[PDB]
RNA sequence: ACUUGGCGGAAAGGCCUUGGGUGCUUGCUGGCGAAUUGCAAUGUCAUUUUGCGUGGGGAUAAAUCAUUUGUAUACGACUUAG
RNA sequence: GGGUUGAUAUGAUGCCCUGACGAGUAGGCAGGCGUGGAGGUCAGUGACGAAGCCUAGACCGUAAGGUCGGGUCGAACGGCC
RNA sequence: AUGAAGAGCUUUUAGUGGGCCAUUUUUGGUAAGCAGAACUGGCGAUGCGGGAUGAACCGAACGUAGAGUUAAGGUGCCGGA
RNA sequence: GGAUGCUGGCAUAAUGGUUAUAUGCCGCCCGUCUUGAAACACGGACCAAGGAGUCUAACGUCUAUGCGAGUGUUUGGGUGUA
RNA sequence: GGCGAGAGACCGAUAGCGAACAAGUACAGUGAUGGAAAGAUGAAAAGAACUUUGAAAAGAGAGUGAAAAAGUACGUGAAAUUGUUGAAAGGGAAGGGCAUUUGAUCAGACAUGGUGUUUUGUAUUUCACUGGCCAGCAUCAGUUUUGGUGGCAGGAUAAAUCC
């Protein structure tokens, strides 16, 4: 032989783990964001865009949209942590947000064997994006200058001290 | 060292958050009130609050109660000793001495 | 296929390796405590190498496992690689250097139909 | 297997002391006190102010 | 840092399992200390103690001492312990009819202990007869009446046996032993 | 991008100006588009040099060794000549 | 300082719990690593290539050191008590 | 009164038997980084932060790591502030 | 009386290891006697191999084993697979 | 000691007798005396016929051999030290430690049991996922840091201000 052997051998079978006591509760969004307040993006594709926030659903996210026809964000799903959220507010009573869910943004997984070589749209998405922008332009219309103000960008400029900054 | 005359909220600090008990010669945190009524059941204490209190109002058992806390083990203060220097009396602008009333301040900076 | 265990920690992944085994080739590398009275390495001034002691011992849940998971047992043939056949997910086989190869082809084929974990399945082999 | 600190961690405080519940509902905490009438004498004041 | 009262890392000073390699004293040991560990009794704990004695801290013990410790009262009927070896004894000519628990007997003494109707008992039957102790008799032999012990504490004045090879006139009795020749230690 | 006339030598290598051409203009009002980078991943936008190619111009040497000299010289070097 | 023989599985010098501590020349003690040979065993490896040598190639060990791969080599050699 | 970290007891044996520095007390000496004593603490045997640099001064004594707070000493730049 | 849930990307040298180099800070030559060595104190140019508390007679303390008021077969004899 | 035998937990060519070999040899010293170094091709010389360059030694080929990485400078063929190639760095040394970049190089896990037959070789399989590396968010725990803010007490029941 050529190592001898151990005398003990350790077991195989797996031990289970211990009772958790780490309950999930609901977050507690901070209290500049309310439905129909303008938000910055800071990160993302569309990061410098500003942007309309909508619902907080149930993945701790927010929803939010341009509105497409504004500045070409669409019904999107972002995080709280990484927008800025505004003063600036818009009324968002008449707009029928109870549709949407995390189940509305599935990605349908890809699979091992479809790698790409090189390099669509789902008309229920495309319609109700031009269902809730044609409720959401008719407010944006009333107070001047805000169409102006979402297709803009956001960018910081020299001087510009966001510590000291009120958005 | 550095003494003084402590208040209630800071030995009821001190007890509860470095609070440790000599039980067969170890340091068990207190973290209920069996340990002591075990320990201490024989002197009429029950809680961490009897205890407290037969150190405060100091009673016929303060020498068993003490023996059975444990040297409390505090940090440095948070916000510093508060002089340059240390090691002249707390008088004469150092921290070593008798300050009568002002350790609870450094006590609960250190603890 | 490995038990499951916890990340691996090592505390000196690097060689304790002799002072001056740089400076003279006499001095091998294989540590040896400096027993001199004037020596910086063994006084511990700052700047100098690391003597090994045992606070960088390994966590007793991880000692003698390789990265994989398993512990290494060595082998030389099927007798002595059975011994793992009930575990299979703590020990991985390691054949012998000095094992040839008409007989490694025997310690694979057995080791693929018992599940057995080979950590040098390329010894040997001719192609 | 950890040394939860009261003074945080509520449940901890009211596991050691059962009185800690019926402190914040009294707020004695924040206990006002009986006003009084008393005012010192003259012999007291003049010292004080004594040169 | 700490200011250290006491010696750090410092072992008790007693022995844990025998240093003896004997696998039947390490089986007496393995039943001893857990009867001293769930019994409650302080006789398991001195006999686990004992087991673990070097041989000169087990001398033996003679059944003339046996017998002395039954002659006290109330102690006819009891259980003889001895945690090491029984020697015989022909000073005594009558020996009664106790039994005698022991690790090791001499064959004169297991004769005499028998033939004065008495048995011959191991330490683990006696824990099955005795599992906390009843009714029993520890005995321990002579431990300063070894050869070595003359030798311990030689000096002026102690009279304490020096250590010497051939005895006789001209060894070691003459100056500092008697005052004609010089002095007297 | 062209074009006119100036000024600038401290390291100017830049500053100003003329004329028209061309593009953009968010000064104002509108229309269309963006989506799928899937809840973030710098999410790639700069300048530094070099080389290989195409196509459009431009110009057609010297130094060293060797020989020689002695205003030079340990040797190199230096100074001369052919 | 303590807990744990209970049948069924492996190691009671074992496993587990709890608390504290950790500088070190001369020096002491303990546990281990490695070398030549001896008894035993692995019905151990081996010309389908032993041992040795080289290898900013890999793995284990706090370390002593051990293991593997590749190259070279040619006849023996190792693990455990 | 305070504390006890277990109390007491024995056997055997290693190295050592050149010392040096600081505060204070003090002898000889003009004095000495001189010679010699007393008490403690240290270096020797001891790294670490500070004193630019230093065996002994200040601070603090060391298993391997992480986070926080500080000692002495510092915060124009070298240099953290 | 000790962290779980949701989501994404990659699934490969990407994280990581090793190694060389660069950068910031630190880092005096080992061994040795010595109160004190980096020393303007001594040995050491380099490499391989060899190279230094052993054995014995008599003892001591301790430990282990065997027997135990006894103990020690082995000077010798008998036998032997010598 | 001599002759003849048998053994070894002995040494294994810097060892073991000084001497494993033409060793008390070569050699030194007037002399008495002193006194080394030095073993291994390969199973077998099959020890390289022959061509060619060269004055020749040799080389290049060819050939023998299982192997010329065995060629009488011959088993293996370490290190110091050196040559060539490749790689990298380099302003009065070099080397080392912690940390990361850059370059080069490299191991590991990526199957898993699993609904399942959209199945071929008809029971092999048809198979969506599974586990590793790196992160982000939320809700918690432990240790801590930095802020905002509320209710109370005390003192000459602040002193003052104000009347
Ligand atoms: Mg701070
Ligand atoms: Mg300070
Ligand atoms: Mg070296
Ligand atoms: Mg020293
Ligand atoms: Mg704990
Ligand atoms: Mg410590
Ligand atoms: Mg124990
Ligand atoms: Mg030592
Ligand atoms: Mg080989
Ligand atoms: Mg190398
Ligand atoms: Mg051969
Ligand atoms: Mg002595
Ligand atoms: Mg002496
Ligand atoms: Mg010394
Ligand atoms: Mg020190
Ligand atoms: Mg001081
Ligand atoms: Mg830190
Ligand atoms: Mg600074
Ligand atoms: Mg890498
Ligand atoms: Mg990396
Ligand atoms: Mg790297
Ligand atoms: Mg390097
Ligand atoms: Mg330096
Ligand atoms: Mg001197
Ligand atoms: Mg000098
Ligand atoms: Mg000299
Ligand atoms: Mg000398
Ligand atoms: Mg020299
Ligand atoms: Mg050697
Ligand atoms: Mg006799
Ligand atoms: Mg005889
Ligand atoms: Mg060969
Ligand atoms: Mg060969
Ligand atoms: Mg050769
Ligand atoms: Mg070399
Ligand atoms: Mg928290
Ligand atoms: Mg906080
Ligand atoms: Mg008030």
């Amino acid at each position: 032989t050529a190592q001898q052997a151990p005398k003990w051998y350790p077991s195989e079978d797996v031990a289970a783990p211990k009772k958790t006591r780490k309950a999930v509760r609901p977050q507690k969004l901070r209290a500049s964001l309310v439905p129909g307040t303008v938000l910055i993006l800071l990160a993302g594709r569309f990061r410098g865009k500003r942007v309309v926030y909508l619902k907080h659903l149930e993945d701790n996210t927010l929803l939010v949209t341009g509105p497409f026809k504004v500045n070409g964000v669409p019904l999107r799903r972002v995080n709280a942590r990484y927008v800025i959220a505004t003063s600036t507010k818009v009324s968002v009573e008449g707009v029928n947000v109870e549709k949407f869910n995390v189940e509305y943004f599935a990605k349908e997984k890809l699979t091992k064997k479809e790698k790409k070589e090189a390099n669509e749209i789902k008309a229920e998405r495309v319609e109700d994006q031009k269902v809730v922008d044609k409720a959401l332009i008719a407010e944006i219309k009333k107070t001047p200058l805000l169409k102006q103000y979402l297709s803009a960008s956001f960018s910081l400029k020299n001087g510009d001290k966001p510590h000291m900054l009120k958005f | 060292v550095a003494y003084g005359y402590p208040s209630y909220s800071t030995i009821r600090q001190l007890v509860y958050k470095r609070g440790f008990g000599k039980i067969n010669k170890q340091r068990v945190p207190l973290s209920d009130n069996a340990i002591i009524e075990a320990n201490l059941g024989k002197y009429g204490i029950l809680s961490i609050d009897d205890l407290i209190h037969e150190i405060i109002t100091v009673g016929p058992h303060f020498k068993q109660a003490n023996n059975f806390l444990w040297p409390f083990k505090l940090s440095n203060p948070s916000g510093g000793w508060g002089v340059p220097r240390k090691f002249k009396h707390f008088i004469q602008g150092g921290s070593f001495g008798n300050r009568e009333e002002f350790i609870n301040k450094l006590v609960k900076s250190m603890n | 296929a490995s038990l499951p265990h916890p990340k691996i920690v090592k505390k000196h992944t690097k060689k304790f390796k002799r002072h001056h085994s740089d400076r003279y080739h006499r001095v091998a590398e294989n540590w040896r405590k400096q027993k001199g009275i004037d020596s910086v390495v063994r006084r511990r001034f700052r700047g100098n190498i690391s003597q090994p002691k045992i606070g960088y011992g390994s966590n007793k849940k991880t000692k003698f496992l390789s990265p994989s998971g398993h512990k290494t047992f060595l082998v030389a043939n099927v007798k002595d690689l059975e011994t793992l056949t009930m575990h299979t997910k703590t020990y991985a086989a390691e054949i012998a250097h000095n094992i040839s190869a008409k007989n490694r082809v025997v310690i694979l084929a057995r080791a693929k139909a018992l599940g057995i974990k080979v950590t040098n399945p390329k010894g040997r082999l001719a192609l | 297997v950890l040394k939860k600190n009261p003074l945080k961690n509520k449940q901890v405080l009211l596991r050691l002391n059962p009185y800690a519940k019926v402190f914040a509902a009294e707020k004695l905490g924040s206990k006002k006190a009986e006003k009084t009438g008393t005012k010192p004498a003259a012999v007291f004041t003049e010292t004080l102010k004594h040169d | 840092g700490i200011d250290h009262t006491s010696k750090q890392h410092k072992r008790s000073g007693h022995r844990t399992a025998p240093k003896s390699d004997n696998v039947y004293l390490k089986l007496l040991v393995k039943l001893y200390t857990f009867l001293a560990r769930r019994t409650d009794a302080p006789f398991n704990k001195v006999v686990l103690k004992a087991l673990f004695l070097s041989k000169i801290n087990r001398p033996p013990v003679s059944v003339s001492r046996i017998a002395r410790a039954l002659k006290q009262e109330g102690a006819a009927n009891k259980t003889v312990v001895v945690v090491g070896t029984v020697t015989d004894d022909a000073r005594i000519f009558e020996f009664p009819k106790t039994t005698v628990a022991a690790l090791r007997f001499t064959a004169g003494a297991r004769a005499k202990i028998v033939k004065a109707g008495g048995e011959c008992i191991t330490l683990d039957q006696l824990a099955v007869r005795a599992p906390k102790g009843q009714n029993t008799l520890i005995l321990r032999g002579p431990r300063n009446s070894r050869e070595a012990v003359r030798h311990f504490g030689m000096g002026p004045h102690k009279g304490k046996a020096p250590r010497i090879l051939s005895t006789g006139r001209k060894f070691e009795r003459a100056r500092g032993r008697r005052r004609s020749k010089g002095f007297k230690v």
